[PDB]
């Protein structure tokens, strides 16, 4: 059933990959056609935990759930503000596994400006993901959108194959952090 | 969150016009804009689109190159110039705003568009030379406590004409009939309304007839003889 | 250019039935389509965004489904307030071009109700203009199978009147038509009695409304 996006996020040696129930929250998977082409000639695929679930010392991840999703994705974590402050997260990870790793992440778009304050506190936020071959900076967009699949939010996901030895993450708000990663070979 | 379209009227075939859509309520610089026209009695037909930044604007092919679409995010309004109007362009023009997502529902996803805020729209009748104002006439009342009496506007061109009763006070039981095209080429319609016959001689009634293309506002009262 | 085809054009069902319409496409448009409701003389209103997803303000009766080529819109229990025309808009080529499909008009079937007949003489201000026009008025009836016959001095006048019927009402779903008989002031003052005979299905006997020009 579940499509490639829902399987990688969590809603066999073979060269054949066979309108399902995919993607709780509405959004898009950047470079979706490229990721599917890389999984056609997949020799080995496995999931190993990456950034820790409890690592978010000053950030809360127990409230990240959407009623249109029924909870949230298991591979990623939806970080919400703790108490009344949202400090800038500066998390980094270096690939210690021998095989190639696939790390994904997402950025959530709020409904309006009042929700942006009620969730991530900081008005102007950003999400900067850095690797050895990419330099991206994503700024979330806020606009009134018609409800899709139950709610009016949006989430834009990304991905990048990681070489041994480092992904640097930096976000000041509206950032769906990864909890687990996929190691390909 | 309200949209107001303005700039309609009678345009001779081969002339030009400009529509004016003013936005109010929502942040204007973050949403796309779309014009949609509706022929008299026919379905909806799309006209144009404009990006948030006034640099990307598609067209409806059938009217491509005939007229341009521009916007000004400062004045919080959307324009639509028109040139060389044919007879097939006589229609009511709607102004709507919609957000352009890129959601991926299903196996593979494409672009998704949805207009959620629509304006009233201004009728842009484009035909040969004519501009006759209305001549509102009265109708005297005559059943079982219910009586009817309504003004009649005849020999006017072009459409439309707005008929209000008691300056928009009474609204229940009002029946505004559609226009009838006469032999000479002038529209004509009647607007009646039923009221209790007990309050027929107590409360006064005056119909508010407004013809936007003729700049004629006639407000005559229905006097029972 | 994407081509949309909605069917059926017309539709008629009683208050409480299950009405459903289809809107097919000449090209695989995935789930990128929208549904709109336009009341007679008003602006369209967004109902369904991307097939199944709903927009705030729409009652729980409306529901859309489909994926790929053709799609379907189904109403749970048809209410008299739902009298409108329903279009479908493409979205697969949102940046370049979207194509609205020919909407499916919905009409309500009710019990036959007798019309309320009223007749109006020409205005005195109209006689000073030069012409004369006497209009017959019916209000709240069903169906539109009404036949109005103008009779002047017990002589049926033909080819001298026009009829105009209102759209189906939103509350009681009843029609109202008016037959305007226009003549000249010289021909108006020549006779003294004018009548309007109405023959409708809801009336066991045809109703007739007459008056005198003087009194
Ligand atoms: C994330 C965080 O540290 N929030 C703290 C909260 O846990 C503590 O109970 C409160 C009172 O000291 O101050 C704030």
């Amino acid at each position: 059933d579940c499509s490639v996006a829902g399987w990688l996020l969590g809603n066999e040696w073979s060269y054949i990959v066979e309108p399902v129930n995919d993607l709780c929250y509405p959004g898009d998977f950047n470079d979706y056609e490229e990721l599917k082409h890389l999984l056609s000639r997949i020799n080995h695929f496995e999931k190993i935990q990456i950034i820790p679930k409890s690592s978010w010392s000053s950030h809360e991840a127990s409230l990240g759930v959407s009623s249109a999703c029924p909870s949230f994705f298991r591979n990623v974590v939806w970080l919400i503000k703790k108490n009344s402050t949202y400090p800038t997260i500066k998390r980094s990870y270096n690939n210690t596994n021998q095989e190639d790793l696939l790390v994904l992440w997402g950025i959530h778009h709020p409904n309006d400006a009042a929700e942006q304050t009620k969730l991530y506190q900081n008005p102007t936020t950003y999400i900067s993901v850095g690797t050895s071959t990419l330099n991206q900076r994503l700024v979330p967009r806020i606009a009134t959108r018609s409800k899709v699949n139950g709610q009016s939010g949006r989430m834009e996901f990304f991905w990048t194959i990681l070489k041994p030895n480092a992904i640097n993450f930096e976000s000041n708000g509206n950032f769906i952090a990864p909890e687990y990663a996929y190691k390909i070979v | 969150v309200q949209l107001v379209e303005s700039g309609g009227g009678l345009v001779q075939p081969g002339g030009s016009l400009r529509l004016s859509c003013a936005a109010s309520g929502f942040t204007f610089s973050t949403y796309w804009m779309t014009w949609v026209r509706q022929a008299p009695g026919k379905g909806l037909e799309w006209v144009a689109n404009i990006n948030q930044d006034g640099g990307e604007k598609y067209f409806v092919d059938s009217v491509k190159g005939r007229f341009t679409i521009s916007r000004d995010n400062a004045k919080n309004s959307l324009f639509l110039q028109m040139n060389t109007l044919r007879a097939e362009d006589t229609a009511v023009y709607y102004c709507a705003r919609g957000f352009l997502e890129r959601l991926l529902l299903g196996r593979q996803g494409a672009y998704y568009y949805g207009m959620d805020v629509w304006g009233q729209g201004t009728t842009v009748t484009v035909s040969s030379a004519s501009t006759k104002g209305p001549s509102v006439f009265p109708l005297a009342p005559s059943s079982g406590g219910t009586a009817a009496l309504g003004c009649l506007v005849k020999d006017y061109f072009p459409e439309p004409v707005t008929v209000s009763w008691n300056s928009g006070a009474l609204t229940s039981g009002v029946h505004t009939f559609p226009a009838v095209l006469q032999s000479s080429g002038l529209y004509s319609l009647s607007s009646v309304v039923t009221v209790p016959s007990s309050s027929l001689g107590t409360q006064t009634y005056i119909c508010n007839v407004n013809h936007k293309p003729s700049n004629t506002k006639v407000d005559k009262k229905v006097e029972p003889k | 250019d994407i081509q949309m085809t909605q069917s059926p054009s017309s539709l008629s069902a009683s208050v409480g039935d299950r009405v459903s319409m289809t809107c097919r496409a000449s090209q695989i448009i995935s789930s990128s389509l929208n549904w709109y409701q336009q009341k007679p003389g008003k602006a369209p209103k967004l109902l369904i965004y991307a097939a199944s997803n709903l927009q705030s303000g729409v009652p729980s009766r409306f529901s859309g489904s489909g994926s790929g080529t053709d799609f379907t819109l189904t109403i749970s229990s048809l209410q008299p307030e739902d009298f409108a025309t329903y279009y479908c808009q493409q979205s697969y080529s949102t940046p370049p071009e979207l194509t609205f499909g020919g909407g499916t008009k919905v009409e309500i079937k009710r019990t036959v109700a007798a019309p309320s007949v009223f007749i109006f003489p020409p205005s005195d201000e109209q006689l000073k203009s030069g012409t004369a026009s006497v209009v017959c008025l019916l209000n709240n009836f069903y169906p539109r199978e009404a036949k109005v016959q103008w009779k002047v001095d017990n002589a049926l006048q033909s080819g001298n009147s026009q009829e105009s019927v209102t759209e189906q009402d939103s509350k009681d779903s009843t029609y109202s038509l008016s037959s305007t008989l226009t003549l000249s002031k010289a021909d108006y003052e020549k006779h003294k009695v004018y009548a309007c005979e109405v023959t409708h299905q809801g009336l066991s006997s045809p109703v007739t409304k007459s008056f005198n020009r003087g009194e």
